[PDB]
């Protein structure tokens, strides 16, 4: 199979400013080269096909170029309709084998933001069940990169926690994240310090925020 | 207007058999050949099959053949999708696309300019769950500046999706509802969160409102101070 390589995965732009999106092919692909954009909860939509043919409809801003292994997407003049992730997808030999790449995401520039750490200790509802979470909250920053690191008293915690991130803020362009460590009762009576230790770029040292189980 | 529309897409558990259906409308379907795309949660598009114009050719990801099996009824307008020995892996969005124009046989790509709306197809074990509502206390380990934070742990339902609210919409500045992630139990948990004011956590009721139309699950949780 084809491989489409599309580096980098992000982007952060600010609308006016010309941005310029990345193709690679493992192989030769002649100009059998097509740009999609997609936007969350919706199909994809066909912005170039032939490597630099504009689809029906498609603004004038959106150009393709390039051949064989390497291809560009350029929009001249981003608008903020255009924040969206974009696909380059092969088509070359007969038998068809339609390979996609991975995506570019394009997010929204804005200055650093520090995350707000907070954490949530798990309720007594939830202890009578026989599970236990605790919730990490990092609010409001900018931009994307952060790590949250779970102790469990004093000793690094792996593969017990799951995390989910927010798209850009409406208004402000910041994430916010949730870190989710999940425990068996027995295990969580059996400990009695729990940690979350955030590091990000808009902060001078890491930000633990603590408890001891059973206030 | 040109238009494609998929359905069938539903809950399957490991190991069965699902089948797709694509139909069109306002052009000439029996000239173009026909794609399925489908897209994991989280992750991006991957061609899955093609069928020619004329049923003679039909090909698929190595991911997916052997187990699925594409068709097409040019009366009907229709595009098929037979899914067999369903796995996790399988769960995804599904779309149909269109693909080259072949007016007298000569075909011309154009790129996959037409797309429908799609259909989910999710793979698990599980059985409609509604979910258990649990409270993100605000404490001072979730008091910093002038700003308390507060939640709602909505744990352990299926299938997707929930809606929150905080008292009853009055309440939505700062306000971040979480994507749901999968557990390993195959059941979907969220979180919903707010900051308000720190000095107002003794006077300010908070209450979040869960709603899980697929199982039958209204709740109203009150967000008390720790």
């Amino acid at each position: 199979e084809i491989v489409m390589t599309q580096s980098p995965a992000t982007l952060s732009v600010s609308p006016g400013e010309r941005v310029t999106l990345s193709c690679r092919a493992s192989q030769s692909v002649r100009s059998r080269l097509a740009w999609f954009q997609q936007k969350p909860g919706q199909a994809p939509r066909l912005l170039i096909y032939d490597a630099s043919i504009r689809a029906t409809g498609i603004p004038a801003r959106f150009s393709g170029s390039g051949s064989g292994t390497e291809f560009t997407l350029i929009i001249s003049s981003l608008q903020s309709e255009d924040f969206a992730v974009y696909y380059c997808q092969q088509y070359d030999n007969w038998p068809p084998a339609y390979t996609f790449g991975q995506g570019t995401k394009l997010e929204i520039k804005r200055t650093v933001a520090a995350p707000s750490v907070f954490i949530f200790p798990p309720s007594d509802e939830q202890l009578k069940s026989g599970t236990a979470s605790v919730v990490c909250l990092l609010n409001n920053f900018y931009p994307r990169e952060a790590k949250v690191q779970w102790k469990v008293d004093n000793a690094l915690q792996s593969g017990n926690s799951q995390e989910s991130v927010t798209e850009q803020d409406s208004k402000d362009s910041t994430y916010s994240l949730s870190s989710t460590l999940t425990l068996s009762k027995a295990d969580y009576e059996k400990h009695k310090v729990y940690a979350c230790e955030v590091t990000h770029q808009g902060l001078s040292s890491p930000v633990t925020k603590s408890f001891n189980r059973g206030e | 207007e040109v238009q494609l529309v998929e359905s069938g897409g539903g809950l399957v558990k490991p190991g069965g058999s699902l089948r797709l259906s694509c139909v069109a409308s306002g052009f000439s379907f029996s000239i173009y050949s026909m794609n399925w795309v489908r897209q994991a949660p989280g992750k991006g598009l991957e061609w899955v099959s093609y069928i020619s114009s004329s049923s003679s050719y039909k090909y698929y990801a190595d991911s997916v053949k052997g187990r699925f099996s594409v068709s097409r009824d040019n009366a009907k307008n229709s595009l098929y999708l037979q899914l067999n020995g369903l796995r996790a892996e399988d769960t995804a969005v599904y779309y149909c696309a269109r693909d080259g124009y072949c007016p007298k046989g000569v075909c011309t790509y154009y790129g996959m300019d037409v797309w429908g709306q799609g259909t989910t197809v999710t793979v698990s074990a599980a059985s409609t769950k509604g979910p258990s509502v649990f409270p993100l206390a605000p404490s001072s380990k979730s008091t910093s500046g002038g700003t308390a934070a507060l939640g709602c742990l909505v744990k352990d339902y299926f299938p997707e999706p929930v809606t929150v609210s905080w008292n009853s919409g009055a309440l939505t500045s700062g306000v971040h509802t979480f994507p749901a992630v999968l557990q390993s139990s195959g059941l979907y948990s969220l979180s919903s969160v707010v900051t308000v004011p720190s000095s107002s956590l003794g006077t300010q009721t908070y209450i979040c409102n869960v709603n899980h139309k697929p199982s039958n699950t209204k709740v109203d949780k009150k967000v008390e101070p720790k």
